């Protein structure tokens, strides 16, 4: 039953309108259990200077009961079946879903819309949840690989929307208000924005009916049924060094401009990146993996880990990597880096592209690995791509890629480019933008 | 056949590296793959080999050799690092011929 | 072509053979083992550890090299899992490579060479292996734990120690693999692969004779308590007894009475009320915490019991708290419902845990190697409802009246001894 | 002292009293010999009930008097030869603190013979602990004991240890002619009652080694 195959057999997913404008989707398993989830088309960008922090200080009230069901009712409702309810909010796109038996689907259904529109707020638990993000931002702090992306966005993006936190200031969340956080709800959490995705066992004709009864959303004018556009944002090729040199090991992020989940150009650059792929301290491959970089970064100790990566967004994005070494090696490793990048636009073989996609197609296998997984993908196929790709689709795009394309597109958005920087920790070593610079050509 | 085979003792009397107690092994010039090699060699073998080459060396600056008894005889001369090497050689051949493919 | 069906031949030797085609476009072949630190001495300690290190070295058919080179051009994938008393070496590719992938497979746990050099220069890895895991004070207490509830193999550490790291030879890992990887004590399970080409290859390539060749010495009981003072601000306490064993219809009763009294929360950043333990805690400290119920089922033994996560000076109200919390249970305290709802969250955690390939084929294997059988999802049903309100209330006695061990570490000034429980 | 010294006066901070455990605290380290300690209260400093133990010390063994020696005038020594067939060592135990104190043994061996030389060194305290002791080994120890202290205080160091020690927990100085009482003013029982309150109370211990073939506190 060859790979071809079993690619054209699962079954396609079904999606369906209301008037409201939520869109319903699903894929039906014979899986005894599953996930079901809304996911929602509003971040951290949606937010402006004065409300930045709101749709995190909601995503921690989302579970803390609704104006229907208080507290210890909705949590013990929910913990009684056995359901599994968690979700998150990043940059342009939130979420909340639930794990349950199949045969739970429609009173899940209800549960979910009951939070994303009559979510209680009570103000008791708004004086609590303040205290308890204003302490999870002294945790996360402390997470280098974060405070470094986050830099690198500040910076990458800066003087925009993009350039900020998710979890918002520290000003923010001491006086954002129950009207506020009342406000966020009502302007973002709408019908036309949201996406109910489930997957699993469950029957895509009854998912649309619970839907039809709870997620009744009345829409009048045309600015209800309008999905706002974004005012764009600006990429501008600059640094910022925070540097500790008590910290143990240095962090270092550069990257490009992304083209956005629309261009085609993504797969190729995905496909780049698996050439380049990623390395750390505990990989048993060794000084034999395939991937130039991890290989000197094994002959030399050039790291404790490295990794590439293409982040998009809507209208833009960040293509770059990722990397933690001591002070003293920060300098060789971040040349062999740059190195490879160069290698990309000008020297890529078949060979390189060859195992490149076979690792693509394996990671875009490994992403529908469970309902939650799977659910996930249709919940951000739909709010991004517009539809939703299919695994046979996906393949035959990675397929039509070879050398020639990898080093044509990778010159595109690569070469004689200025990068984003950020750095943290001891990093003295790396050193001068206008060298990182000229690393960006020449191979 | 017993041809060379008998050339090859003449020849090895003809070396003369052991007059200084040198196996045909120890007088290897280390390129990449005899070093390779020679790190994979035994604690004890390699002691062994240091010495003899450092006895050599000692041999060599006093300007003398081994009284006729201690020569090493072409029968009796341990290939030790033989092996190792076509390994070190065989591992090697493939890395090259699996980064071209 | 809708669900086929899970298929399991029991070969000659005793090497069973488990396969399921469900037509991903993945498979995800893998060699369980009745291997692990257990069978483990005092005298070649670690050798376990460093054996599933040992897993990308040259083999009799494949080398080092074309071993990384080979499964990294396909897209593949190799990884080996193990416990105290289970290794599971195991590939994942795409379907079309499984014949590639395989050879690696075969070739590392059946004819492996552990050539000296490589062995001592991979030996510096168990100094960092064992260092990255040990972050998780986790890790740290149930290494502890294990060593204060026994007194032999099971007390054996799942990470080689210090003192035997660049000690460990050659032969002991060949003398290990040998006297282990049997026959009769390996099944080679998988997943997206038609039953005939799974069994095709077992027979072909599988040499290696069976027969337990050396068995673990059964698991005497000890009821330790391992103190282990470090300053770090939270302290880390696991309260154990032993438990059941892999079967046991007695288990069955504890895996309730875990979801009864807490399993680590299903709402993120909840309060979990269906957790008696935690609700419990919490209306005894007032900072923040966590605790929840542990229970480890071994096959010729067990361990129970719950876990905290307190500050260090609330450490002693948290887990004395911890324990009236589990004997109020123990009589009578618990209701014929919460052992209704503990019933669907032990069914639930069962059917999503074996969504994902590695869940899934992971369930397979451990029973087809454990039993050469494999209940089916709705036999498995059947025994977690068939427990009465009362076996749990027993075993929630058996706890505390067992003798038990303790493992501790963090500003301990403030923790209690088991000697005051 | 005057003139000069200063600082604070009075007790300042006082120490919390010495709970006792009785715990077990296993090694496993490889190292070839298997030393080990096993003990139980003991008396306190200046207590009644510490002569005793003083002298049921000598009785059972501490530490070799003759260069290369065996040891016959000491009942463990003697009692675990007769029992293991390699090296070792073992002996008397004997701590004295402020307001608590420990005793028992402490064993070295090969790491096999670890435990038939840990058992040997205990069923030995036992037989001492059950009339096994005469009214002369009792006499001997008392020597071995007042010779012992006579000779610590030729040295300088150990002469001035012995005048402040004392100086510091009563400010006072018994005469090393009133210290000679005490230490005969024990009777054969003290001795055989010392040796009780070993094999009852709770015990403690201690192993560092290839541990595999010590046992565990609770098989002794």
């Amino acid at each position: 039953a060859t790979y071809a195959q079993t690619l054209q057999n699962i079954p396609e997913t079904n999606v369906t309108t209301l008037d409201n404008g939520l869109r319903v989707a699903s894929e039906e398993s014979s899986q005894p259990t599953c996930t079901v989830g809304v996911w929602i088309g509003a971040g951290s960008r949606y937010e402006n200077e004065k409300n930045n922090g709101a749709g995190y200080f909601v995503e921690h009230l989302a579970f803390k009961g609704t104006k229907k069901r208080p507290c210890a009712a909705f949590e013990k409702e929910v913990e009684s079946m056995g359901a599994h309810f968690n979700g998150y909010t990043s940059r342009e796109q939130t979420a909340f879903y639930i794990k349950a038996l199949s045969k739970d689907m429609p009173k899940v259904v209800e549960l979910l819309a009951d939070v994303v529109q009559n979510c209680a707020l009570e103000e008791s638990q708004i004086e609590k949840e303040r205290g308890v993000i204003l302490q999870e931002l002294k945790e996360m702090d402390n997470d280098m690989t974060n405070v470094t992306f986050d830099y690198l966005h500040a910076t990458a993006f800066q003087g925009t929307a993009l350039a900020r936190t998710v979890e918002g200031t520290t000003e923010n969340i001491k006086h954002l208000t129950r009207a506020d956080l009342a406000s966020y709800i009502d302007t973002h959490f709408k019908a036309p924005r949201m996406v109910l995705a489930a997957a699993g066992g469950i029957s895509h004709k009854e998912l649309v009916d619970a839907a039809r009864q709870h997620f009744s959303g009345v829409s009048f004018t045309y600015k209800e049924d309008a999905v706002p556009i974004l005012p764009r944002c600006r990429f501008t090729g600059s640094e910022i060094r925070a540097r500790d040199d008590a910290l143990p090991v240095a962090h270092v992020a550069l990257a490009v401009e992304g083209p956005g989940w629309a261009d085609p150009d993504n797969v190729v650059l995905h496909v780049a990146n698996a050439i380049i792929g990623r390395y750390d301290r505990t990989f048993g491959g060794g000084k034999h993996l395939s991937s130039r970089l991890a290989a000197l970064a094994v002959e030399h100790k050039l790291c404790h880990s490295f990794q590439t990566f293409n982040t998009s967004y809507s209208d833009t994005g960040l293509f770059g990597f990722h990397f933690v070494a001591d002070p003293l090696s920060i300098d060789d490793m971040m040349f062999c880096a740059q190195g490879e990048w160069m290698r990309l636009c000008t020297s890529t073989t078949e060979s390189e592209v060859k195992r490149a996609k076979n690792h693509l197609r394996s990671a875009m296998v490994a992403q529908l690995d469970g309902t939650t997984p799977v659910c996930e993908t249709i919940g951000s196929h739909l709010l991004n791509y517009g539809r939703r790709i299919s695994l046979e689709e996906w393949d035959s795009r990675i397929s039509a890629v070879d050398a020639r394309m990898v080093r044509d597109v990778c010159s595109k958005y690569i070469y004689d480019k200025c990068p984003a920087l950020a750095a943290v920790g001891p990093i003295e070593q790396l050193l001068d933008y206008n060298r990182i610079r000229s690393g960006m050509y020449w191979i | 056949g017993r041809l060379m085979d008998r050339i090859r003792k003449w020849y090895y009397n003809a070396a003369g590296f052991n007059k200084y107690g040198l196996m045909r092994d120890d007088t290897l010039y280390e390129d990449d793959d005899v070093k390779e090699a020679l790190k994979r060699l035994p604690k004890d073998l390699y002691n062994e080999r240091m010495f003899r080459i450092k006895r050599a060396l000692d041999l060599s600056l006093k300007h003398r050799i081994l009284p006729k008894e201690q020569w090493v005889k072409y029968e009796e001369d341990k290939p030790y690092l033989e092996p190792y090497l076509k390994e070190v050689i065989r591992e090697r051949l493939e890395r090259e011929a699996w980064n071209k493919k | 072509p809708g669900a086929e069906d899970l298929e399991i031949t029991k070969l000659p030797n005793g090497l069973i053979i488990a396969s399921l085609e469900n037509f991903s476009p993945a498979s995800r072949i893998g060699v369980f083992i009745k291997a692990g630190s257990r069978y483990e001495t005092t005298a070649n300690l670690g050798t376990a550890h460093l054996l599933r290190l040992a897993s990308p070295l040259t083999t009799k058919g494949a080398s080092s090299f074309r071993i990384t080179r080979g499964i990294e051009a396909v897209g593949g994938s190799l990884s080996v899992y193990s416990t105290r008393e289970k290794m599971t070496y195991c590939v994942e590719c795409l379907r079309d490579h499984v014949d590639t992938v395989m050879e690696y497979l075969l070739n590392v746990t059946t004819a492996p060479e552990f050539r000296p050099w490589e062995v001592t220069d991979l030996q510096p890895q168990l100094k960092v292996d064992k260092a990255v895991a040990f972050q998780s004070p986790q890790v740290g207490v149930l290494e502890n734990l294990h060593a204060a509830a026994y007194k032999t193999a099971l007390a054996n550490p799942l990470y080689c120690p210090d003192y035997r790291i660049g000690k460990i030879t050659s032969e002991q890992l060949h003398h290990f693999v040998q006297n282990n990887f049997t026959s009769a004590r390996m099944a080679l399970v998988g997943i997206g692969v038609k039953h005939s080409d799974l069994k095709q290859v077992a027979e072909q390539f599988l040499n290696i004779r069976s027969g337990a060749g050396t068995s673990s010495a059964k698991a005497t009981y000890w009821g330790g308590e391992i103190r282990e003072q470090n300053g770090h601000s939270l302290v880390h306490a696991a309260v154990v007894t032993e438990g059941a064993a892999v079967g046991s219809a007695e288990a069955n009763a504890f895996s309730v009475l875990q979801h009864v009294l807490g399993a680590g929360p299903l709402i993120k950043r909840g309060s979990s009320v269906t957790s008696k333990l935690y609700q419990g805690v919490a209306k005894a400290t007032t900072q923040p915490f966590d605790a929840s119920a542990f229970n480890v089922n071994y096959s010729d033994s067990g361990l129970f019991g719950f876990y905290t996560i307190s500050q260090a000076a609330h450490a002693g109200e948290v887990i004395r708290a911890a324990m009236n919390q589990l004997k109020a249970a123990a009589q009578g305290g618990v209701t014929e419902e919460d052992v209704t709802k503990a019933k669907n969250q032990l069914k639930a955690t069962y059917l999503m845990s074996v969504e994902t390939a590695q869940g899934l084929l992971n369930e397979i294997g451990s029973e087809a190697l454990l039993s050469g059988t494999h209940t089916a999802p709705s036999v498995v049903a059947q025994k977690i409802d068939s427990v009465t309100s009362a076996d749990v209330v027993n075993a929630a006695k058996k706890f505390v009246s067992g003798k038990k061990s303790m493992a501790a570490s963090g500003d301990l000034g403030s923790t209690p001894f088991l000697d005051e429980l």
